[PDB]
């Protein structure tokens, strides 16, 4: 009809597996995928600020996995930090044994 | 030949966009330079967060009883988990209520 | 419009109700005025910073995503509406 | 705590409905009397996540028609 | 005999569970429309506003207002009373750092 | 003129339905009825034998409450409310 | 025509939350005491109950069925199920130590 | 067959049937003192603890574990697996009466 | 000054083939990889908890050695009656 | 390296005149616990902000640029020692 449009960007696809993986017969409503999709965006550009805040004091310029980790231990509070700090190392691990 | 390609997040074994969260890091202006293991990270930790806050939805959802997650469920379960009320403690959630949590003394007699 | 009814239009029994909802049992008099005059100053606070980021932006109308991006300024960061 | 849990649940007196609630809420309590049940009152709603209406359908019935 | 009528504060903390147990709204949309409006005129003229704009407007309004009335309640239960006052309002309004 | 055989089927179906919904059980199989009347006679066997033999101690021919209490602290069920 | 009937799931929680909001019995109470008197006459032969006692009785009963069920039901979560079993209410009595 | 490939799962058997005919104390002394001395230096210091005391806490600790692995592979013979689970170590200890 | 004390090399203290002995004399036949952490965790609990009982006691007893008999109390007290060591 | 010596450094003098410096005229008994308790608190979060940053700058000493980056990214922003 029109000379195309734009698309948008959004995590709907992937929080819908992740809640199908946690739990079975499950599902969400349009609302609650909106606030979980501004949560992870807000969480997203929180974590980049404070990486790229550490890379400018440390005197460097890559931004690594050591400072995503500084980063996660600065925001999250205690046992959700050392679950993600976990979490990351896992999946470090599993990047490096195989690509 | 290019033989095969096997996705980033069958690769890393998460759920979560790699590139775009490499595409966003690179685009963003945080920095010059994006490392390789700190998109996984970052992805590997939203994806946790996500399934942790998506546990405790359902928990205050079946304290609810209702057939879908409603922001009313997400608030439920944002005040119900103390990590989750000092981690988002300037978080207002649209459409829902607050949770009958008053003191001892505005009582009928 | 051009009315000083626009003070008055948060009606006293919609300030109860909201007092309720939040946890209060009994409202003084003088609370509805002083509820009604922050309200005034917050909504005036917010119109005014949208009303910049409108302008900067090179538009004539106030959007959701501005608000959004106002509020968040301000230290109050909204859900659901917008992303 | 029992004050607490009535104003939690709204009623002129303290009742055995809100000794439990009061117990179940305070954590030194419940371990403290762990083996103590409150006659005339009920449980609280702590569930976890799994039986939820949210099936999402998905396929499951046949004929419709 | 006994007061048939009903005793003061009792339905008003049964409008409290009812307004607690529930997701509605409580301030008006036009008037909210009309009021913000009014305001953004004393800036720009000729302003447009959106639905989902003003929505978002009032329930960050609603929330603030229920977030001050639960923080005056608080002092009022303090200070040995069982009202909220201006006072209590200008000092809720002093330590949370909106004021002086 | 009591039935022995029609005391086991006292406690109903929708009885113990509307027990496992105050507990936390949304769908009860067919088996948890006898399951579940099995093992309610069988702690009732024993709380009432605790209760006669107290009562039997005590040189008395009625069952009280401060007995039953008593028998379900030694069992280790503290018990509050009746009694004291 | 039709004349409106009933299925679980929603319905049943509805019921979950209708008796968990409630400080009512469950269990009848001259059927119970029928039992316990059935019970108690294969011990000793003309013996009476209290009524207090009786209601003791039925509310440690009911509390003990409703912690086997819960119990029941984590096992039936556990085991990627959303049912109860009697092998998970064995199960149940094997751990808890009730078996013998 | 051949003495290059064994069968995994079948070594098991014999060292679980060799293992359950023994009474020998299956954790060492040495890294259990100190872990006994390292707990009891953050309550009380300058604390000597008994040649007896610490073997008595060992056979405790290896029949609690024992218990505590038994009640594990019981629960995950249940839900249809083989092999044990983190997931399965929680619900034993709750059913059980510990976590609470 | 020549010092050497107890670090953090406890909770590793109890090996990984100590655990995998003790889950195969229990009924054990196939142990997963965080199971380890998971029983060095409520090892490391249950002995806090009893040796706090038995400091108590011997807090209580106006004695600085902790003495198998404090331990057998402390352990029927908890509800887990030993037998052979004491009496 | 006592334990229990350092709550109690602290003096009860000291934390007079700082409530008489905010403007408090009368101090009561147990303020000066809850006032020790709450800036152990404080000074236990801000010390494990600064050694946060210190292992991720790879030192080993706490310097006053990395106290004020903490405080900063708590939300008090100081002046006058660093820049």
């Amino acid at each position: 009809k029109k000379r195309k449009r734009s698309r948008k960007e959004s995590y709907s696809v992937y929080v819908y597996k992740v809640l199908k993986q946690v739990h079975p017969d499950t599902g969400i409503s349009s609302k609650a995928m909106g606030i979980m999709n501004s949560f992870v965006n807000d969480i997203f550009e929180r974590i980049a600020g404070e990486a790229s805040r550490l890379a400018h004091y440390n005197k460097r310029s890559t931004i690594t996995s050591r400072e995503i980790q500084t980063a996660v231990r600065l925001l999250l509070p205690g046992e959700l930090a050392k679950h993600a700090v976990s979490e990351g190392t896992k999946a470090v691990t599993k990047y490096t044994s195989a690509k | 030949a290019r033989a095969k390609a096997k996705t980033r997040s069958s690769r890393a074994g998460l759920q979560f966009p790699v590139g775009r969260v490499h595409r966003l890091l690179r685009k963003g202006n945080y920095s010059e330079r994006v490392g390789a293991g700190a998109p996984v990270y970052l992805a590997a930790v939203l994806e946790y967060l996500t399934a942790e806050i998506l546990e405790l939805a359902g928990n205050a959802a079946r304290d609810n009883k209702k057939t879908r997650i409603i922001p009313r469920h997400l608030q439920l379960a944002i005040r119900n988990d103390e990590e989750l009320n000092k981690l988002l403690g300037r978080v207002t959630i649209a459409q829902g209520g607050v949770l009958p949590n008053i003191q001892a003394v505005l009582l009928p007699k | 419009k051009v009315l000083r009814d626009n003070i008055q239009g948060i009606t006293k029994p919609a300030i109860r109700r909201l007092a309720r909802r939040g946890g209060v049992k009994r409202i003084s008099g003088l609370i509805y005025e002083e509820t009604r005059g922050v309200l005034k100053v917050f909504l005036e606070n917010v119109i005014r910073d949208a009303v910049t980021y409108t302008e900067h932006a090179k538009r004539k109308t106030v959007t959701a995503m501005d608000v959004v991006y106002a509020l968040k300024r301000q230290g109050r960061t909204l859900y659901g509406f917008g992303g | 705590l029992a004050g607490n849990a009535a104003r939690d649940n709204k009623k002129t007196r303290i009742i055995p409905r809100h000794l439990q609630l009061a117990i179940r809420n305070d954590e030194e309590l419940n371990k403290l009397l762990g083996r103590v049940t409150i006659a005339q009152g009920g449980v609280l709603p702590n569930i976890q996540a799994v039986l939820l209406p949210k099936k999402t359908e998905s396929h499951h019935k046949a004929k419709g028609k | 005999k006994k007061p048939h009528r009903y005793r003061p504060g009792t339905v008003a903390l049964r409008e409290i569970r009812r307004y607690q147990k529930s997701t509605e709204l409580l301030i008006r949309k036009l008037p909210f429309q009309r009021l913000v409006r009014e305001i953004a005129q004393d800036f720009k003229t000729d302003l447009r506003f959106q639905s989902s704009a003003v929505m978002a407007l009032q329930e960050a309004c609603e929330a603030y207002l229920v977030g001050l009335f639960e923080d005056t309640n608080l002092c009022a239960i303090h200070a040995k009373r069982v009202t909220i006052m201006p006072k209590d309002i200008q000092l809720a309004r002093r330590i949370r750092g909106e004021r002086a």
